């Protein structure tokens, strides 16, 4: 186990003997995560990497049907809730029934806007982010009733009551701008077959426009560099196929440089602690670089692994991310919720699973009973629901208006 | 009127001024999918909101209607927007709003509403008079908050509020040269008023984060910062710093430094110099010192670097 090899030790925090509020709250963590990793090596156990798979199905489970009152600060998200669990149960390749997928088509429904958005509950004002989250959650339906739901006309009227002069998206109708809509209006726009050859003019422009001083993107322009903001922008440009639009080589060294050496896991940006949902975040960013850097015919790319740690990445998630009553987690002491369990499995996911063309490299650690269910890069829903996505809505036509 | 977190405060349901109001529940449907068990606060002031909302009844007793199912869930947008259209409709005080707002996001400063509410009424009463210094507030709480740094740059930007910030910048970093979101409102300010062109600002930046990089040797900011502006023209067009970094192996050392050398390398290459087997010689050396033990963590990315080199 690379984490709990000795050498690993040196790669503690060299607060060159200078403190501040930085290194020391890294202290914190990087001895918290410490225990954890010792945990096994006192109280003299052979170290066992599962996942709780059944402790995480049953949080899950019926998470997917009712939550507590400590869930109403998301009462404005819940479609956000459903493409959690949904995908989750989705990457920990479970069975969402006959029964219970139709309960969901059905609610997000009633969702959705006669104004051609999707709000984050029953009646709400249209938004991006709930929108993005929607479409998603009913892809990974396939179902026709699924597919159908999505009135892909008003979508792209909707689309169209954001879109902006200088290339950006509005989140919502009299809301905010930051690259977070470029990316969720791509992701839907592209899987309903709604695009237009106007409908993304200067945005690919403008998402690169955000790429700062430090290889990373930021949610607006002069923005420090994030990491769901690089993912969003750099995601973004995939749909758009102008990945070619960014110092693709300062990216990745930034992304690339978000990797703990200690934890193992990732940072959001430069000089902050670790966080389970960047396992996604900015692990994720390298499967498209990847698909980018060799589309532009890179030979000195690999054929294995992505250009990250996947061992200790994984790692990090199965030892300090699992909470033992199921789901996972920010890092250890934090609470348990869908979003950090969502994108936790989906940072596993993704750090176990290679690809190519015909190259299919799998790394699971642990049991063999943790490998789970593959996630696509871009939209983060199985490669296979996007495709019959895809080929199915393509069947329809493009809402030229 | 009555805060909603007042020993005293009573559910709407009970209240008279809400007598003639039907209160509309949330339709959730017949089967419902990640329904939320709310409580009965929340469930009074939102299914109250909704009638309001649904009449769209302009009043006074909804104004203030907001400023609860905001507290119940200051992320709700369809609620930020009908308070927005009261303020208006209602000819509401915008001074007023500007200490609600101003309030209500020290209780919560990581939240993208109250943010924007912000915004809107500074481009309402057109005044920023008082931005830069309620944000050095929530910065104070926490001088990484993504939206205050944010806010920060428009204020700035929009009434082209420069000038003192490096006297801000230079402040935090003093107060944690840690800091990546100074370092970033550093490379803001300067890059869009004095700008990195003039040598002399640069030349002196240069230094000042040279002397972190050499105070804090182990402090990525300092190092990617550095590599930050020297980094567009070409790390290669400075002969110098390289020695003046070699300058620091023993020293000051660490796998920032060794990586900036490689970085150089990649550009004393570029731009086809001399030695090339010396470059592509003792720069293949280091992705091998650091994917192999100085900067393992990411091996699959300097084994990477030094597999691209040869090619190219
Ligand atoms: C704490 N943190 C660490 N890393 C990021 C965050 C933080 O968690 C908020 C958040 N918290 C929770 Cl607990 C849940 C759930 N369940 C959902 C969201 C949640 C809300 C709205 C949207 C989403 Cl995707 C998630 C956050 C804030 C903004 C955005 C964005 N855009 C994403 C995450
Ligand atoms: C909506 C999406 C498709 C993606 C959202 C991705 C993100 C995790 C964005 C992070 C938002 C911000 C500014 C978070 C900050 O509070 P922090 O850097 O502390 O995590
Ligand atoms: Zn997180």
């Amino acid at each position: 186990l690379y984490s709990l090899r000795p050498e690993h030790a040196r790669e503690r925090l060299q607060d060159d003997s200078v403190e501040t509020v930085t290194s020391i709250e890294q202290a914190k963590v990087e001895e918290k995560i410490q225990e954890v990793f010792s945990s096994y090596k006192f109280n003299h156990l052979v170290p066992r990497l599962v996942l709780q798979r059944e402790k995480h199905f049953h949080y899950l489970k019926r998470g997917l049907r009712q939550l507590t009152d400590a869930y109403e600060c998301l009462d404005a998200s819940r479609p956000w809730l459903c493409y959690w669990i949904l995908h989750s149960l989705e990457l920990l390749d479970e069975p969402i029934p006959q029964i219970v997928a139709t309960d969901v088509c059905q609610f997000l429904e009633l969702c959705q806007s006669p104004d051609g958005g999707f709000g984050g509950g029953p009646g709400q004002y249209p938004h991006l982010a709930p929108t993005y989250a929607a479409v998603n959650a009913l892809c990974i339906i396939g179902t026709e009733e699924a597919y159908n739901v999505i009135n892909r006309e008003k979508l792209l009227q909707y689309l169209y009551s954001l879109k902006q002069p200088d290339g950006s998206f509005l989140m919502h109708v009299g809301g905010e701008v930051d690259v977070r809509s470029a990316y969720c209006a791509a992701s839907v726009a592209s899987l309903t077959n709604i695009i237009t050859p106007d409908l993304f003019e200067g945005t690919a422009e403008w998402i690169a426009r955000c790429q700062n001083w430090e290889g990373g993107i930021g949610g607006v322009p002069g923005m420090e560099a994030h990491g769901g903001y690089t993912f969003c922008g750099l995601a973004a440009l995939v749909i758009l196929k102008k990945e070619r639009s960014l110092n693709l080589k300062s990216l990745l060294q930034w992304v690339t440089s978000r990797q703990m050496r200690f934890e193992g896991g990732f940072q959001g940006r430069c000089n902050k602690l670790v966080d389970g949902c960047y396992s996604f975040w900015q692990a994720g960013l390298l499967p498209l670089l990847h698909r980018a850097l060799h589309a532009q015919g890179d030979p000195a790319l690999s054929m294995s692994h992505w250009m990250f740690h996947q061992q200790a990445l994984q790692e990090y998630i199965l030892m300090c991310c699992q909470c033992p009553a199921g789901g996972l987690l920010d890092k250890p002491g934090k609470s348990r919720d869908f979003y950090h369990t969502c994108y936790c499995l989906s940072g596993l996911s993704i750090a176990q699973h290679f690809g190519s063309g015909a190259m299919l490299h799998d790394v699971v650690m642990g049991v063999p009973e943790n490998v789970l269910q593959p996630t696509h890069p871009v939209y983060n829903i199985g490669p296979d629901k996007v495709i019959q996505a895809t080929t199915h809505f393509l069947q329809k036509p493009v809402p030229g208006f | 009127f009555l805060s909603l977190d007042s020993p005293t405060y009573v559910l709407y349901r009970d209240r008279a001024e809400w007598a003639d109001i039907d209160p509309v529940p949330q339709n959730d449907g017949p089967s419902p999918v990640v329904q939320i068990i709310y409580s009965e606060k929340f469930r009074d002031v939102y299914d109250y909101f909704r009638a309001v909302l649904q009449r769209d009844e302009r009043s006074e007793r909804a104004f203030k209607l907001t400023r609860d199912a905001i507290e119940l869930n200051a992320a709700n947008y369809t609620v930020w927007h009908f308070r927005r259209v009261l303020l208006r409709s209602l000819q509401k005080d915008l001074q007023e709003e500007m200490n609600y707002i101003t309030a209500i996001i020290e209780e919560q400063p990581k939240n993208y509403q109250v943010w924007h509410h912000r915004r809107v009424l500074v481009e309402w009463l057109k005044d920023p008079s008082q931005e830069l210094e309620f944000i050095a507030d929530i910065l104070n709480q926490d001088a990484k908050n993504y939206h205050a740094w944010q806010h920060r740059q428009w204020v700035i930007q929009e009434f082209r509020l420069w000038d003192n910030e490096l006297q801000y910048v230079d402040q935090l970093l003093k107060e944690d040269v840690r800091n990546n979101s100074v370092w970033n409102q550093r490379h803001f300010v300067i890059s869009n008023t004095t700008g990195y062109s003039d040598r002399a600002v640069l030349e002196r930046e240069v230094q000042y984060t040279l002397e972190m990089i050499k105070l804090v040797p182990h402090n990525e900011s300092a190092w990617n910062y550095l590599k930050g502006i020297l980094q567009d023209r070409g790390l290669s067009r400075y002969p110098n710093l390289l020695n003046q970094l070699l300058d620091l192996q023993p020293s000051h050392s660490s796998p920032y430094l060794i990586a900036f050398l490689v970085d150089i390398y990649e550009d004393m290459l570029e731009n086809q110099c001399d030695n090339k087997e010396d470059i592509l010689n003792k720069a293949l050396e280091l992705c091998e010192i650091l994917a192999k033990e100085k900067d393992t963590i990411r091996k699959e990315y300097w084994r990477y670097i030094g597999r691209s080199l040869q090619s190219k």
